[PDB]
């Protein structure tokens, strides 16, 4: 998982 | 070294979520007691805080020395809860706020400009072939800009998303839909300038409004088409110290599809366009500077500026594709994505810019426009 875009 | 502590401290503690082997989690361990020890009746609280936390590091690695590699990591998630409870008891990134003042100007000038420009163009939109294509791409970032303010408000709640899954699945992806739509219409257009140069006759026997609003129908489908995967696997996830909601992609036990999808990217959206413009324009501009300028710079300008302000985003996604999530440079990167997606999104504002820069370059505003978007 990762917040945002990337 | 306030804050800096506090991020070794975190930074290490995913390192350690994300460990290999007992030795990485002695050593992470060993950084975030340095940074722990590093860091009045409030001083003595906060000092006492940080005692605790010093005292279940210790402990966490006690356990790593003694080679219980899943164990130290569950105590890591105990002292991730609370150094939690600590770091509430008592700033945002250089970045993040940059990535704030950008979102801001390119809101404004985008929203006003491109509804400038729309407003402009519209008029003339079913008599010149222009006008066609510059309202496209002004709809295009116009639509795009609507989704500014709401990622600036979560960017200023520390990432925290309230939107629901829904909004977190469709409005960032605009951006994306955005930078397709942009590069299918521009290269659209550009096909439109070669034929204008080099097989004029066609374009007396075909040209209408018809071939063009066809263009750009197929050029808007094509662009959700390749925007729809990314936005399907957008997730939100809630944290729960501190609580807050996020909103992000999930990849998660798929690190080879995250990797196609930014090689993907990399390729369609930002390498074989331009290729194939750079040729398009090498050829239309060797012709012209051996013998409607006006118009012809501006679309140069902004296909030049569409690669501009994406690159920086391409590279940081590329690269951080083929870096392990435990590494520091991929978690500066990942501390970069806002500002980088910013720059991105200047795209969506710079247009309106080119025009009225070219407009001055001539000598009302809208009356600018109309003679330079025709
Ligand atoms: C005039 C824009 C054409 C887009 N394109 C680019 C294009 C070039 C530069 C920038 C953007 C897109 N390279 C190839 C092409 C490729 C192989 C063989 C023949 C043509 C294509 C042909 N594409 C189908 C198509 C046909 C008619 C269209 C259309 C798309 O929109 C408007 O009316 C397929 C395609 C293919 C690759 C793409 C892509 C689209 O977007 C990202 O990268």
């Amino acid at each position: 998982f990762a917040p945002x875009w990337r | 070294d306030l804050e800096d502590n506090w991020e070794t401290l975190n930074d290490n503690l995913k390192v350690i979520e994300k460990a290999d082997n007992a030795a990485q989690v002695k050593d992470a361990l060993t950084k975030m007691r340095a940074a722990a020890l590093d860091a009045s009746p409030e001083m003595k609280d906060f000092r006492h805080g940080f005692d605790i936390l010093v005292g279940q590091i210790d402990d966490a690695l006690k356990l790593a020395n003694e080679g219980k590699v899943k164990e130290a990591q569950a105590a890591a998630e105990q002292l991730k809860t609370t150094r939690n409870a600590y770091i509430q008891k008592y700033t945002l990134r250089v970045p993040d706020i940059l990535a704030l003042v950008i979102f801001a100007v390119v809101f404004l000038v985008g929203v006003l400009g491109n509804a400038l420009v729309v407003w402009v163009t519209a008029f003339e939109a079913k008599r010149t072939i222009n006008a066609i294509w510059f309202l496209n791409l002004a709809v295009a970032d116009f639509l795009s800009c609507l989704a500014l303010p709401i990622l600036f408000t979560s960017i200023v709640q520390h990432h925290h998303w309230p939107f629901g899954g829904a909004a977190c699945s469709i409005l960032p992806s605009l951006i994306l839909l955005n930078m397709y739509a942009s590069i299918l219409l521009l290269a659209t257009i550009s096909a439109d300038r070669f034929l204008l140069v080099f097989k004029p006759i066609w374009c007396q026997n075909f040209r209408g409004a018809g071939l063009a609003w066809i263009a750009c129908a197929v050029a808007w489908g094509l662009a959700l088409l390749l925007t729809i995967p990314s936005f399907l696997y957008r997730v939100v996830r809630e944290e729960y110290f501190p609580p807050k909601v996020l909103c992000g992609v999930d990849y998660s036990h798929d690190k080879r599809r995250e990797r196609a999808v930014a090689i993907v990217r990399l390729v369609l959206g930002f390498l074989w366009p331009l290729l194939t413009l750079t040729i398009c324009y090498t050829f239309i501009l060797l012709r012209t500077w051996s013998r409607s300028t006006k118009t012809l710079k501006v679309v140069v300008a902004v296909v030049a500026s569409f690669f501009i302000f994406w690159l920086p985003y391409q590279v940081t996604g590329i690269m951080m594709s083929f870096l392990e999530p435990s590494s520091p440079t991929f978690l500066l990167l990942k501390k970069l994505d806002s500002l980088c997606v910013s720059f991105a999104y200047i795209n969506c504002c710079i247009n309106p810019i080119i025009y009225v820069v070219a407009g001055q370059g001539f000598q009302s505003l809208p009356s600018l426009l109309r003679n330079v978007l025709t």
